[PDB]
């Protein structure tokens, strides 16, 4: 089968201090021997194609020469002539001409984190000193357009986002950003939910989804296509019965998260000792996947909540992402935290989602 | 299937 990895080449290391972030133990920068062992194993084991996605942490802290070495390894060690996909998620604050050229020439797909216009973005996305970052992220987008880097925007949805969907959507529209991914702001794993100023509560999320869908659909009607990852996945589920977004298919998959020391985990939300599968230097990808830890991680997500069983939306929703059901350590999974939001949203949007699905055949 | 924190096109 193809192989897809999520790599943290600078570990959890980051140059910012975003208020909601729980991703920034740092294993430091991935060493060359780990990088080499990882790239060779993937190219030897994968069939069809493989994908390397660089995340963190701020992955550009690994430095350009790390990524240059990566490309050289891919060039030399792809004995099967697999297709290779590379991608990078970045805060954009360190992007300069050298990065933009590299990313463009090497066909990376880039995800740039931008939470909306200046005020909405800076409220949470602050630097180490507590200062603003929006202008530096705009500069990154500017460099990406200049050098034709393919990029999507990754926007975290906080309570403030829910109150200002008009400003956020209009800003991205003004900037001609056509590929958007809205990520729910999660409270830290196993903490009491909804305790922070930024916390995205179910009633905030319902409001966000309904208003976003309205702006998206009005555009659709007017022939302006805007790709919104969640709505695309619903469309996929409607037309094909499956989605290419993890969290939308009802059960978990092993994401092969590789930390900078080579340790491997099943999902970016669960880089914890109890889910450490082993080390990529010493195990095959098959062996990691077939661990008792991975099998257990996945199988836990197969439990269907009783409310879901009789839910009219079950074939559309599937219970949502396991991370949003995991309220307490080693307690069984609960109903999705956002269950009420999906129900209220589906009642509001489903007729028009079908409308769209028909028109894209 | 990839998670929504990773950039992807459908
Ligand atoms: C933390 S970052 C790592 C890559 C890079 N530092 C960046 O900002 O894009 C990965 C993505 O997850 C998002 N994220 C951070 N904290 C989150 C939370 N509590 N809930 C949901 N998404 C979050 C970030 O905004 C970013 O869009
Ligand atoms: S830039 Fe990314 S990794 Fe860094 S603190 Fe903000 S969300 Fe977290
Ligand atoms: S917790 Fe969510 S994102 Fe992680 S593997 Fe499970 S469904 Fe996918
Ligand atoms: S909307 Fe709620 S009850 Fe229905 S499938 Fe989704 S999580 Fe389950």
């Amino acid at each position: 089968p193809p192989l897809s990895l999520l790599i943290k080449p600078a570990s959890s290391g980051c140059n910012l201090k975003c208020t909601y972030c729980f991703y920034h133990k740092s294993y430091g920068i991935m060493r060359d021997e780990v990088l080499e062992s990882m790239v060779k194993r993937v190219l030897n084991e994968a069939n069809g194609h493989c994908s390397f996605a660089f995340q963190g942490g701020e992955p550009t802290l690994a430095g350009l020469e790390f990524f240059e070495k990566l490309m050289e390894l891919q060039r030399k060690h792809n004995y099967k002539n697999l297709k290779i996909y590379n991608s990078l998620q970045t805060n954009g604050t360190l992007i300069d001409e050298s990065w933009a050229k590299f990313l463009s020439e090497n066909k990376f797909l880039v995800g740039l984190s931008m939470d909306g216009p200046k005020e909405i973005h800076n409220l949470n996305r602050k630097d180490c000193c507590g200062l603003d970052t929006f202008s530096k992220v705009e500069r990154a987008a500017e460099l990406f357009k200049k050098y034709k880097v393919e990029f999507n925007i990754l926007c975290v949805v906080t309570s403030n986002t829910a109150r200002h969907v008009n400003k956020v959507y209009k800003y991205f529209k003004e900037k001609d950003f056509k590929f958007l991914q809205f990520i729910n702001c999660l409270d830290p794993l196993y903490e009491e939910k909804g305790k922070y100023n930024y916390s995205l509560k179910p009633k905030d999320y319902t409001k966000f989804l309904k208003n976003l869908f309205d702006f998206w659909y009005e555009d659709f009607l007017n022939g302006n296509r805007v790709s919104i990852r969640y709505f695309d996945g619903l469309l996929e589920t409607i037309l094909l019965g499956k989605s290419s977004s993890c969290g939308m298919n009802g059960t978990c998959t092993c994401q092969f998260v590789v930390e900078s020391d080579g340790s491997v985990y099943p999902c970016d939300f669960y880089v914890l000792d109890k889910w450490r599968l082993g080390n990529i230097q010493d195990m095959t990808m098959k062996e990691l996947f077939e661990t008792n830890k991975n099998h257990e991680f996945i199988k836990l997500s197969f439990k269907v909540h009783e409310e879901c069983k009789k839910c009219k939306w079950f074939r559309l929703c599937k219970g949502g992402c396991r991370r949003c059901r995991d309220s307490k350590e080693d307690s069984a999974l609960e109903l999705n935290y956002y269950c009420q939001s999906y129900k209220e949203f589906f009642e509001y949007a489903f007729p028009r989602l079908i409308n769209v699905a028909n028109n894209i055949k | 299937a990839v998670p929504s924190c990773i950039p992807s096109r459908a």
